[PDB]
RNA sequence: GGAGUAUGGUCGCAAGGCUGAAACUUAAAGGAA
């Protein structure tokens, strides 16, 4: 109750972040210029899930919805299984554990149940390729994400498996201050209920672009069928560019719409990859604030990382601008000495950070 | 303008006019071989013919004459061509097991679809595109949704061969006719027989179905034109 | 600078990017631009073609080394 | 050193539900009975 943030920006980073350095926050005014003002049912169901992982935790809501206190407690774990409420895909609720994942008392054995994939938030292919190889490289080894029936909107029914078994201590010290040289564009095309031709002709779009690219073009195509493959039809595509040296990921996603043409989707995610190369540098935009905070929370040191002012945003200001509120940390950025691009070396002095609950 | 629009086994699509004598335009040589569909839009600026030529040809209403915008070339042995009320969607069956639907403005083929072993004999999609019900020899009905070119639910009935399917305008409730002799009533969403009619006794080529009213009329082989008022 | 830019909270981010010109993060993917917009861009890959083609002292370097990165760096 | 047995380890192999089976219980036909 003494740190206080305004407004229901980045809400579900900002009980992480708490979580992890075990100050309390109390997060007021959320929503407050609405006919219907306050939390939504998802922001409450994300809130039921850090009570099931932690013990100890104290969460408080106002009767008007609007302020809600946290104190944290320290991070057990266990295994469980969490509902995930139709509005919002379980990948808006795997995002927020693996930064609670190495550090865990026990192992995280999470199931999640819901919608797995929209929009916004990110697919079952972002994480398993876009994630858990950024987490991989601060040191979290056996770390795993399975899929058990895929779901899709508007039903869903689908079923991932979070499981995260190396408990380490802090991230290991990360310094990358070359730009990772792109090896081989992987990727990945499902679709539920619907024709198989589509899914060749997704990649039909994606091999389209790529054809005056040199680098190996390989999606793994993914048709899934009955009873595990959800109530709802739908498709979509992730697509993975990778670095042989390093194993450094970068990707982009999108999935299908009512009535859109599959050759575009193939063609736009490909322009989407892209695009999102060429404003990176070592990440992806969507990867930064995954590997922020493990340069935040590593132990006791200055880490380096390459980055590029077009990730640069409004959106990675507030990130740190919420660490800042919390751990007090002020990120130094220094320019690169090649005259040809823009990018800085973000090094941050880590934290000095343990794991309270690990059993010795 | 009370007009009518006709097709032959030549490849050409003659038009007949009844506040004058017969004829006022023929087109000839439209297609080498059979035609098999025609389609009608909203307006009734273009037409949509479907040949043996292998060829998908549109015909614009010039003010009053035909000519031709774009021709489609395909693979196999057209059999019917509808489009869409919503004029959106234009579904299109071949000699292969396939439908392809498609978009109207610029030819995209947003959809095929598979699974069916006999060219498909007659297609109908619902007033606002949310089914389609793709009628053909394999004795079933295979009623598809629009949305994401997937099934909603096959149904084997009609004994002998599936000619003709055709819509009410109002809801989800359809007719099928056939070769064995029986007009049957259906359920868009229960997907039950409600109504089975046995009346006129040989192979049924024929359906249409009112705009507005619901009088069923139906063809046979043995010259009986059957108007079925509903009550 | 951009950092100290950065940690003063007079700025608005809208504000911080026009001064080094001159959005929520509870939705993943970032802000791109259409399709439209990025597929006559991305008709030549020619822009991004820059991307593509004892123990113990051991482990003791491992400290040894990262001591004076931090020196060199502050 | 060979023969033999056992083997909660590491790696590979495999299973069942008539096929036809498209997501849908779906034809012609075949298989078994």
């Amino acid at each position: 109750k003494y740190t206080t943030f305004q407004g229901s920006q980045n809400f579900r980073l900002r009980i992480v972040l708490a979580t992890l350095s075990g100050k309390p926050i109390k997060i007021e005014k959320i929503r407050s210029g609405d006919l219907n003002p306050g939390l939504k049912d998802y922001e409450v169901s994300f809130l039921r899930l850090i009570e099931s992982v932690t013990n100890g935790s104290v969460i408080e809501i106002s009767y008007t919805g609007t302020t809600v206190i946290y104190r944290p407690g320290i991070i057990v774990g266990g295994a469980s299984t969490h509902i995930c409420p139709s509005s919002k895909p379980v990948g808006y609720f795997v995002e927020p554990m693996l930064y609670l994942a190495p550090f865990s008392k026990k192992k995280f054995s999470i199931l999640f149940k819901g919608i797995t994939a929209s929009h916004n938030d990110a697919g079952i292919e972002a994480i398993k390729w876009g994630l858990m190889p950024v987490m991989e490289k601060f040191g979290v080894r056996e770390c795993a994400l399975h899929t058990l029936k895929r779901g899709s909107p508007p039903l869903g029914g689908g079923e991932v498996h979070l499981v995260v078994d190396s408990l380490i201590a802090q991230p290991i010290t990360m310094h990358e201050i070359d730009r990772p040289i792109i090896s081989s564009i992987t990727g990945v095309a499902y679709s539920t209920r619907v024709s198989p031709s589509l899914v060749n002709r997704m990649i039909d779009g994606a091999k389209k672009v790529l054809k005056n690219l040199q680098c190996e073009v390989n999606i793994t195509a993914d048709v899934w069928r009955g009873e595990n493959s959800g109530k709802s039809p739908g498709w979509g595509i992730t697509l993975v560019a990778q670095s042989k040296q390093k194993g450094w990921s970068y990707f982009a996603e999108d999935i299908g719409d009512a009535g859109s043409i599959p050759e575009e989707l193939g063609e736009k995610v490909a322009c989407q990859l892209l695009e999102e190369i060429s404003k990176s540098a070592a990440v992806g935009r969507n990867q930064l604030p995954l590997a922020i905070v493990y340069m935040v929370i590593g132990k006791e040191d200055i880490g380096r990382l390459r980055i590029n002012k077009e990730q640069i945003d409004e959106r990675f200001i507030i990130l740190l601008r919420d660490i800042k509120k919390i751990f007090n940390t002020e990120v130094f950025l220094k320019p690169v000495d090649e005259a040809d691009n823009e990018d800085m070396i973000a090094t941050i002095k880590g934290i000095g950070f343990t794991n309270t609950s690990k059993k010795i | 303008g009370l007009l009518v629009i006709l097709g032959t086994r030549n490849g050409e699509l003659q038009l007949f006019d009844l506040a004058s004598s017969s004829l006022l335009d023929t087109i000839e040589d439209a297609h080498d071989a059979a035609i098999w569909s025609l389609d009608l839009t909203s307006d009734g600026k273009r037409l949509v013919t479907g040949s043996a030529d292998k060829t998908v040809k549109f015909w614009d209403f010039k003010v009053l004459k035909l000519h031709h915008d774009t021709t489609l070339e395909l693979t196999d042995d057209i059999l019917c061509v509808r489009v869409s009320p919503d004029d959106r969607y234009l579904a299109i069956s071949l000699l292969d097991n396939t439908v392809k639907v498609f978009f109207l403005d610029s030819m995209k083929f947003y959809l095929s679809l598979y699974g069916h072993k006999l060219p498909v004999l007659s297609i109908d999609i619902s007033f606002d595109s949310k089914m389609i019900i793709t009628s053909s020899a394999d004795k079933n009905i295979k009623i598809w949704g629009l949305d994401f070119g997937d099934c909603h639910k096959s149904l084997f009935a009609h004994q002998d061969s599936i000619m003709n399917v055709k819509f009410l305008p109002q809801s989800h409730n359809f007719f099928s006719c056939s070769k064995d002799a029986v007009v049957k009533y259906w359920d868009g969403e229960k997907f039950e027989c409600i109504q089975k009619l046995y009346a006129h006794q040989s192979e049924v080529w024929a359906l249409a179905v009112a705009t507005d009213g619901g009088f069923v009329v139906s063809s046979s082989h043995d010259h009986s034109i059957r108007i079925w008022e509903e009550t | 600078n951009i950092g100290k830019l950065i940690y003063m909270d007079n700025i608005s981010p809208e504000e911080c990017i026009r001064r080094w010109r001159g959005v929520d993060l509870e939705k993943f993917v970032p802000y791109f631009d259409t399709f439209e917009k990025l597929a006559k861009k991305w008709k030549s890959v020619d822009a991004i073609k820059e991307r593509f083609l004892t123990w113990y002292e051991l482990q003791k370097a491992k400290i040894s080394k990262q001591l004076e990165i931090n020196n060199i760096e502050y």
